[PDB]
């Protein structure tokens, strides 16, 4: 936020030299310019902190692809969710078919993850809400889809759905 | 129902304090 | 879900006698309740099961069944023997799948010889 | 709707198979596998895949495939779990065992 | 409509035939011990091979042998199944256009706010006649 990245540095450049260039842009707070401490040689880059975010984004826009140091072009750049284990899936069910089923109860933050056990197809499905995944457990558990009985419960971390887990995900959705 | 036939740093982690079980609520 | 089970099975009586009353019903009203007539809706397979059972009522209408107590046991043991025969067909299939796995993993796939460079589901039957 | 390839491989008509008849991996169909060309016997050039067709006595036959994706559909059947070897053998292979023509598309 | 009654009677006859054959599947001796005694009473009745009796198999697979109490229990349990089978059969023998379609469908618009799942027609009949229907999972074989 306050810090930008500078890449493509010839390790003949020292800390004193880096400070000269970057105060022509903005006043600079600190410079950390890392070194392998056995070989005493910089690794070609510096982390340079300015005073605020306004001086940072100005420095990226002015100095990216602008100045050559030892004929090398300087780059300047800037720098929890519900889980339902489903056991005994039908094998006629696609990962796109898991999305078509589960959108009606809750919004999916990720795509589901079909992994095979034992032969035994199982899936990790990701929900944006603790209560919208409850509608999937309420209405789909011990239900028959593609002529196979599916079971819907919580996946293991033991299992999801704790009283502390109910409180904080409510705040995360906020 | 259906069983039919046919027909290495051991002392180091205690010193550094690793593998001492501790939790963030 | 009483409404869905009723609107399947009410028209399943009418489809099983004429098949033309519902083809006239769908065009006049134009409602989202009769979406099951097309095969896209999942209940059309279950709707296919009802009308097949309604036609079996129409078959022996006027005929009485007289299976006696010896005979009903004679039928279900014959039903049981088919369930075992259907089972052993599943087992021989499961073994030959295991047979295909062993030969697939243990043949050399680096012994190449190429030459040149670049509907089946009914054709997997016999006629 | 897209464009696919169809390859019709014919086998021998009861010439040399009169000897091998002691039920030893005969009912097993020949199998196809898409193999990447990055491993070869000579290891000189590559960059393309090969649809090798393999049946036990005879020598393998390859099919070089220039484009990335052709005849690669989505949920062709109602996607049953009679896997055999893999998904590619079930979806798009055929073995007329009476006359020994192995169809693939 | 008698047509639903004739279907629901034939379905209940189908489940009982599917019920008692599950017993003869899990215990071949139920039919086998029976057909031994009928053969000395009705000598016409054809009984299966002696090998199928002693090895306790039907087509290929040998089951696990049961004691006499569990067999005779199922022999009286299939008995009340057959009494249910004949009772339904008797009444079924004693029971067995565009505007009338739309008149009922408007009467099907009654009571729209029935927020309740109904899968209890083919399931409550199957679970009534299947094995191990009384306990939570598996304590007593007896059906509901």
């Amino acid at each position: 936020g306050n810090t930008v990245y500078v890449g493509n540095i010839d390790p003949r450049i020292t800390k004193e030299q880096l400070y000269e260039l970057f105060i022509q842009i903005n006043p600079v707070l600190r410079i950390k310019y890392p070194k392998d401490k056995v070989l005493q040689a910089y690794q070609g880059y510096a982390f340079i902190e300015f005073y605020n975010q306004g001086d940072a984004q100005y420095a990226i826009k002015i100095m990216n692809n602008t100045v050559r140091l030892y004929d090398r072009l300087i780059k300047v750049r800037q720098v929890p969710i519900a889980k339902l284990f489903i056991k005994n899936l039908a094998d006629s069910i696609d990962s796109d078919q898991l999305v078509k089923i589960f959108n009606k109860f809750g919004k999916l933050i990720r795509e589901p993850e079909i992994f095979y056990l034992s032969k035994l197809k199982c899936a990790y499905v990701y929900f944006e809400d603790f209560e919208k995944a409850d509608l999937a457990i309420k209405s789909l558990n011990n239900q028959l889809v593609a002529n196979n009985r599916i079971t819907v419960d919580y996946a293991f971390k033991n299992g999801k759905g704790n009283a502390k887990y109910g409180d904080d995900v409510d705040r995360l959705l906020n | 129902e259906g069983a039919e036939q046919v027909d290495m740093p051991y002392w180091l982690y205690k010193l550094h304090g690793l593998d001492r079980e501790y939790r963030c609520e | 879900s009483r409404r869905d089970m009723e609107v399947i099975k009410l028209t399943a009586r009418y489809y099983a006698k004429d098949k033309s009353i519902v083809e006239q019903m769908i065009s006049k009203d134009g409602e989202a309740r009769l979406n099951f007539m097309n095969s896209s809706h999942p209940l059309h397979k279950t709707f296919t099961d009802f009308v097949a059972q309604y036609k079996r009522v129409y078959s022996f209408t006027g005929q009485e069944i007289k299976k006696s107590k010896r005979t009903i046991l004679d039928n279900c043991f014959e039903r049981t023997q088919y369930w075992e025969f259907e089972k052993d067909k599943d087992r021989e299939h499961d073994k030959l799948v295991e047979l295909c796995k062993i030969q697939f993993a243990a043949i050399p796939w680096d012994k190449f010889t190429q030459v040149a460079k670049f509907d089946l589901e009914q054709m997997r039957l016999r006629r | 709707g897209s464009v696919g390839l169809a390859i019709q491989v014919n086998y021998s008509s009861e010439v040399k198979e009169n000897s091998v008849d002691s039920d030893d991996k005969a009912k097993v169909p020949p199998l196809i596998r898409i193999v990447s060309g990055l491993e070869l016997s000579d290891t000189k050039q590559k960059g393309k895949k090969f649809l090798v067709i393999a049946y036990e006595p005879f020598e393998n036959i390859a099919i070089e495939l220039p484009p990335n994706e052709i005849l690669f559909s989505e949920n062709n059947d109602m996607d049953n779990n009679n896997d055999g070897v893999d998904e590619l053998n079930k979806k798009c292979t055929f073995w007329d065992a009476i006359s020994k023509l192995y169809y693939v598309q | 409509n008698l047509l639903e009654t004739r279907r629901s009677l034939l379905e209940e006859m189908e489940i009982i035939e599917n019920a008692i054959a599950e017993r003869i599947q899990r215990n071949p001796e139920l039919y086998y011990h029976y057909i031994q005694e009928s053969s000395k009473v009705f000598p016409d009745t054809k009984l299966p091979r002696s090998s199928l009796i002693a090895e306790n198999k039907i087509y290929k697979f040998k089951k696990v042998k049961r004691k006499r109490k569990q067999i005779i229990l199922q022999q009286h349990e299939i008995n009340i199944f057959l009494r249910d089978y004949q009772e339904k059969q008797q009444t079924f023998n004693k029971i067995n256009f565009e505007r009338k379609l739309q008149q009922l469908e408007k009467e099907l618009k009654n009571e729209d706010e029935n927020f309740e799942l109904d899968i209890n027609s083919k399931k409550d009949k199957y679970a009534l006649f299947s094995s191990s229907s009384d306990p939570s999972r598996r304590t007593n074989i007896l059906s509901d």
